[PDB]
Parts: C-alpha cells; sequence; structure tokens
C-alpha cells in the first residue's frame, strides 16, 4: 500500500508539513477582537486562544500552515525567529568553526524554516535576505563537511550526534541505516 | 497629534518656551485639561546625518502620539519616550520617562557603544513600543518599510557602570531587575487602574491583567525583601513589605524572616497583618 | 544570600486535543521508522474520530448558516484535510507493514502461549484486512502453485525448511532515536534514570550482542537497534525521528 520511496523515511513535504505544525511570533494586519460593542476561530489541532485574541500589529503565536495561508492573503506578516538574524548566524557560523568535532547549536528546523520563510516571506525580514540566504549556505557547507568528517566513524554498535537537523537526517538516513545495518548482520553471522 | 476626542499639541516659543497643552472635545461635556503648561522635554543640542535631519525637524520631535488606553507620549530628541501620567488630575500629573532607548539599544548590543541602529516610533501598545529598529547612517527609514519591532518598556534605572563590572549580551542581576519591575509594575498599575477606572475597560482583558501585573508587583517587592535580608537589614525589609499590597504575598515574607532569622521583623509584620485584618 | 525560589514557586500556584494531536504524531512518527508493527492506540483514535466527526457536522451546520468572514471556515477546511492526511498516512502505513508481516501475525495468533494478540495490537479493520489479505493470498497461491506440489511443501506457515518460510522483522534493525527523558516534567520518578559527569543525565542501555553498556545522554540524538531501544519505546521515552 505504501509507495517504495516513502517506505523506510519520511519525504521532505512531509519534513515540511511536520515544521509547518509549529508555534511562530506573528503581527496580525486585521482585526479580529470583539470590543464592548464573525464566525469564531474555533480549532481541534492548536489553542484557538491567540488566534481569537488577534490584534492587528501586535506580537501573537499561531501555527505555521495559518501564518503562510495568511501571508498569502497578506492579511498577517511572519516574523522571523531570533536565529534568523545575521549576527547569530555569524555567530553559529564562528561556532562552526571554533569546534570541529561538535555541531552548532542549531533548531532541528533550521533549513526547512529557512526555505519555507525565503519562498514566502520576502519582505518580512529586518536584515536583507541577501546575506541571509549566503549564510544560511554557509552554516549548510560547514554542517555537510562535518556530517562528511563524521561518516568514518560508522561502528558497529552505536553512533551519536549532537544538534543534526530533521532535515539532515532525511538526507544522511538510507545510507547510514542501510551500512551500519548491514555490518552489524556482518558482525552477527560472526558471532558463534 | 488627535485620538478619538482628545488633542494633544506641543507649543514653542522664543517668548513663551516650550509648553503642552491636552484638551478633550467631544461630540458633549468639553472640558480642557491643561493649557500651555511647561513640557519637559529636552531640545537638541544645535555631521551632515543629523543635520540633514535637524534643518528638517528643529524640535527633534521624532512623534508625537497616545498610548492604547489614551495616554499622551512624546518621543524627543534624546529617545527617550515620555508618558504623562495621571493627566486626568491635574494636580497629581506628572511625565514618566519609561524607555531611555538608547539604554536598551546599548544593552542589547551586549554592551558595545552602538551608533548604526536607531529607533523610529510609531505606537505605545500596553508594555510594549512598536518601532521600527532603523539600520544605517540616517536615522529615518526608507520606502521598503520593514516590520515594526516591539520594544518593552523599561523603566530608567539602569547604570551603565554597574552592568559592565558584574559582567566583567547584557545579563541584568536580580537586584536591580527587580528594581526595574518593581517600579514598572507600579508605574504600569497606577495607569491600567486609572484607565479602568475613569475610562472603563475597552476589551475584557484589562482586569485580569491588572491582577497579574500586581503578582508581577509583589513578587519583585519579595525579591528586594530577600536582598535587603540577606544583608541583615530589618528596617529596609519592613519598609520594602510596608509596600507589599496583596495579603497573599506576606507570608512569603514571614518565610524569607524565618530563613533569614529576624524575628523581631515577623512580630511587625504580624503587627501589620493585625492592622490589615480590620 | 537568601535562596527564594521554592516560596515564590509555591506562591505562584496560590485528554486536550492539542495533546492528542501531538500524541498523534508521536505515534505516526514512531510508526514510520520502526520496522516492528506498533500497538494500536485504540482510544486516541476512537477520540480522533469522534473529534473530526464532530467537526464534520459543525462545519456543515456553519455551511447551512452561510457579514462575510469565509477565514475561519478556510481554517477549519484545511483543518479537516490535514489532520485526514495524518490519519490515513498512518493507518496506510501500518497496513503495508501489516502486508509485510501476514504469516507472522497469523502465527503469533496461532501461538496461544504467546501474550501479544492482534486485539491488543491490531484494530477491528485492521484485523479483517490482515485476515482477508491471508485468504486471497492463500487463494491464489493454492489454485497457483501449491495444488501441483506434494503434502510436505504445500506449508506456507513452515519453519524446517532450508531457507525460512515465514517472514520475521528486523528486531535489530538501526533507527535515528530522540531522547525526550520521562513524558512528564517531573524526572526523579524514572528508576532508569541516573546522573553522570558534567551534569547531563543518560540512560544506560547494553548491547547483547556485543555486551557493551551505552550511555544516552538527554537532549541529543542517535543510531541505535531497535530490541535495545523497544522498552524505552513501548514506556515512551525516546522519539523515533
Amino acid at each position: 500500500s505504501l509507495p517504495a520511496h516513502l517506505q523506510q523515511t519520511f519525504s521532505p513535504e512531509e519534513i515540511q508539513f511536520i515544521v509547518e505544525n509549529e508555534p511562530i511570533k506573528i503581527f496580525p494586519r486585521i482585526t479580529t477582537r470583539q470590543k464592548i460593542r464573525h464566525t469564531r476561530w474555533q480549532l481541534i489541532t492548536t489553542d484557538d486562544k491567540a488566534l481569537n485574541n488577534m490584534v492587528a500589529m501586535r506580537s501573537t503565536e499561531v501555527v505555521l500552515w495559518i501564518a503562510l495561508l495568511l501571508k498569502q492573503q497578506s492579511k498577517c506578516s511572519i516574523v522571523a525567529p531570533q536565529w534568523l538574524t545575521t549576527k547569530e548566524l555569524d555567530r553559529k557560523i564562528q561556532y562552526e568553526k571554533t569546534h570541529p568535532d561538535r555541531f552548532s547549536e542549531l533548531p532541528w528546523n533550521w533549513l526547512v524554516l529557512a526555505r519555507i520563510l525565503f519562498n514566502k516571506a520576502k519582505d518580512d525580514f529586518h536584515d536583507p535576505i541577501h546575506e541571509l540566504r549566503g549564510k544560511i549556505q554557509d552554516l549548510r557547507e560547514i554542517r555537510q563537511i562535518k556530517v562528511l568528517k563524521g561518516l568514518k566513524y560508522l561502528n558497529e554498535s552505536h553512533l551519536q550526534l549532537d544538534n543534526l537537523s530533521l532535515l539532515e537526517i532525511n538526507e544522511l538516513r538510507p545510507f547510514i541505516t542501510e551500512i551500519m545495518d548491514k555490518l552489524r548482520e556482518i558482525h552477527t553471522a560472526s558471532l558463534t | 497629534t488627535a485620538q478619538n476626542y482628545r488633542v494633544f499639541s506641543v507649543h514653542y516659543s522664543q517668548f513663551h518656551g516650550l509648553s503642552y497643552s491636552l484638551s478633550e472635545l467631544g461630540t458633549s461635556s468639553k472640558r480642557y485639561y491643561k493649557r500651555e503648561c511647561p513640557l519637559p522635554m529636552s531640545l537638541p543640542n544645535i555631521k551632515d546625518a543629523n543635520l540633514d535631519y535637524y534643518n528638517f525637524n528643529p524640535m527633534g520631535i521624532k512623534s508625537l502620539f497616545f498610548s492604547s488606553y489614551g495616554d499622551p507620549c512624546i518621543f524627543g530628541s534624546d529617545n527617550t519616550l515620555l508618558l504623562l501620567s495621571k493627566w486626568r488630575s491635574p494636580e497629581e500629573s506628572k511625565w514618566l520617562p519609561i524607555l531611555d532607548s538608547n539604554m536598551e539599544i546599548w544593552k542589547m548590543s551586549g554592551g558595545k557603544e552602538t551608533t548604526d541602529i536607531h529607533v523610529w516610533p510609531l505606537a505605545l501598545a500596553y508594555d510594549t513600543l512598536n518601532c521600527i529598529l532603523v539600520k544605517g547612517k540616517h536615522i529615518w527609514p526608507e520606502f521598503p518599510l520593514p516590520l515594526p519591532s516591539e520594544m518593552e518598556i523599561r523603566m530608567p534605572v539602569f547604570v551603565k557602570s554597574k552592568l559592565l563590572e558584574e559582567n566583567k549580551e547584557i545579563q541584568i542581576p536580580v537586584s536591580m531587575a527587580a528594581e526595574e519591575e518593581y517600579l514598572r509594575s507600579k508605574v504600569l498599575s497606577e495607569l491600567l487602574t486609572d484607565t479602568l477606572e475613569n475610562d472603563g475597560e475597552m476589551y475584557g482583558n484589562e482586569n485580569e491583567v491588572l491582577a497579574a501585573l500586581n503578582g508581577a508587583y509583589d513578587k519583585a517587592l519579595l525579591r528586594l525583601f530577600a536582598s535587603a535580608c540577606s544583608d541583615q537589614n530589618v528596617e529596609k525589609a519592613l519598609s520594602l513589605a510596608h509596600e507589599l499590597k496583596q495579603d497573599r504575598a506576606l507570608t512569603a515574607a514571614v518565610k524569607i524572616s524565618e530563613r533569614a532569622e529576624l524575628p523581631s521583623l515577623v512580630k511587625k509584620i504580624n503587627n501589620i497583618r493585625e492592622a490589615r485584618y480590620e | 544570600d537568601i535562596n527564594i525560589d521554592d516560596i515564590l514557586a509555591e506562591l505562584d500556584k496560590e485528554v486536550s486535543p492539542q495533546q492528542d494531536f501531538s500524541d498523534l504524531m508521536k505515534s505516526w512518527k514512531n510508526e514510520r521508522c520502526s520496522p516492528e508493527l506498533l500497538p494500536y492506540p485504540h482510544q486516541l483514535m476512537k477520540r480522533l474520530l469522534n473529534r473530526i466527526s464532530m467537526q464534520s457536522q459543525l462545519i456543515e451546520n456553519i455551511s447551512m448558516g452561510f457579514n462575510e468572514s469565509k477565514l475561519p471556515l478556510l481554517c477549519m477546511e484545511t483543518e479537516l484535510e490535514r489532520l485526514k492526511f495524518v490519519i490515513r498516512s498512518y493507518i496506510r502505513c501500518r497496513l503495508s507493514k501489516i502486508d509485510k508481516f501476514s504469516l507472522y501475525l497469523r502465527q503469533l495468533n496461532e501461538d496461544e502461549n504467546s501474550l501479544i494478540s492482534l486485539t491488543d495490537l491490531l484494530s477491528k479493520d485492521e484485523i479483517k484486512y490482515h485476515d482477508t489479505h491471508s485468504l486471497i493470498w492463500l487463494k491464489l497461491v493454492n489454485d497457483s502453485i501449491l495444488k501441483y506440489m506434494p503434502e510436505e511443501l504445500q506449508a506456507i506457515n513452515d519453519t524446517e525448511g532450508s531457507v525460512n518460510m515465514i517472514d520475521e522483522p528486523d528486531w535489530n534493525k538501526f533507527v535515528f532515536i530522540h531522547v525526550n527523558g520521562p513524558p512528564d516534567g517531573k524526572w526523579n520518578e524514572d528508576p532508569l534514570l541516573q546522573e553522570n559527569e558534567f551534569g547531563k543525565p543518560c540512560y544506560t542501555v547494553t548491547i547483547p550482542d556485543l555486551k557493551e553498556e551505552v550511555e544516552l545522554t538527554i537532549g541529543s540524538i542517535y543510531v541505535m537497534r531497535y530490541e535495545v531501544i523497544r522498552d524505552l519505546l513501548r514506556d515512551d521515552k525516546v522519539a523515533l525521528i
């Protein structure tokens, strides 16, 4: 029933769905607030109290599919997180270049959220998009170098990483799982 | 700058000086609150990046507005946001600086004396100024207008010397953080109480946020009470818990007095409670 | 100085659908990467079908009720189809893993000594699907192949062959796991939790084919065998990334 390319791993659009199902800070451009003198929102998979209390030009916290849906309307503009600034990305780049053995303390959804906000929020960034995408590509490349260095330690027992992103888990999942499964199969056949 | 039936104005002349007038004209009940009372603001000290603006705006008024509850606010050339508190009673009116935005700009930059970022004010919601943080050599924003950032108001009791001394991101110690939380909670509680008693609530959220604000008031007072009791200061602890508002948080002060072993403080706080039962 | 955190914390104090949905993707992400067919959360899925039915009649009643603020209706609509997608993908993945392990499941039903049964493991629709898929595959291979072979070799639940007739799930299949600690925020009630060097606690588990003890510190991701992590996943301490 399940397709062969969705058998033992997630597709990247399922990762997009998973990271669309998080809260995010946002600026409404419409007023749905009841004054002292309109059907309610009434959702069942997220808290609708922050969406019922939606005030124009304020900071609220809504789920990301609502964020993208309202950005398509341009009724509400998505605010980038703290780590999507040039200074914080430069700090992450310096941490990557400082400790070669350890990955930086980036969020798990740092590639997928960046792609979503680049392709959907082209006028919602205080810093320019240009150097932001340059630093995103630099962090992606240095994380690729670190996972290429760490792949020399493919052990039969176990293998650990600290702060690898979910999209990088789907980058490296079938290769690592198949190679370690066959290494374990070789050693378990080697046991008496 | 007018908001609904309220009108707020700033006057200046060489032979009168700087002043302000606040009025409420209405469809009825024509009452003028203050007429040309003097305005506590510093005009700018009269290179081309500032002179391009001060040839255009000699007064240094970046913006002039009302808050979300109707309290007047002004943003002068010294980059401080002045709110007029208790303007309905002219014998108790005072101008409260609630943001010295250069100090918080220096505070978010990790102590660096930062020039290339400026605050361009737009509005003041409750405990939050909405304003574009303009980056560059020019104070004013350009046509591709970015999202207006949010700056929480902080009472200017921050001295740079102590923050540089303890930090050998500027991390405020819990003592003066409790001090500024206590002062900010007190002035915001006064403002919310005045706007709820006089103009009423325009929504349903104002009473519960006032209760949570009095909660944050008492929590900051207990944190000042702890630093008083840590230095064996019975009298300062009694003065701190004498300004404690609710009877719920006095038992916490009794427990801190028990942890600090000050039984005379326990006796005097119980005498305060005895006064409070009737 | 005086430490005031306990008195202020005790002064501060002076089933839900969102948690159900988070548990639904916890089950979905644990199901997709696991080799073993996970136990069915019967109460959670019954509550989810009841909730999606009440939302279906709610959105149809508001459609009968149709200022025009159509954005709450659009929120209802994409709400319904995204919930339907999650439920569809979870049931489709577990149906595929039912189809992979049909012979294992019918032996596990046939073995009365084993405590695992399909009433504890599968839904009624999944039990019906597995049963009638086993009969239709059985009938296809009897009128295709096994009619022409003698009495020893028509068995499909055979064991004593040169190669094993029955499929078996990869119990030691390597999988990405991320530790969450206990499901609750109170850490001290877990007996398996123990404090280590550098402040960070860990879970200690033993691989028996190498006979080694390994430490899984809270807040880091690993790849481990599924037999090692089965008892932690059944107690819901990790999440299968």
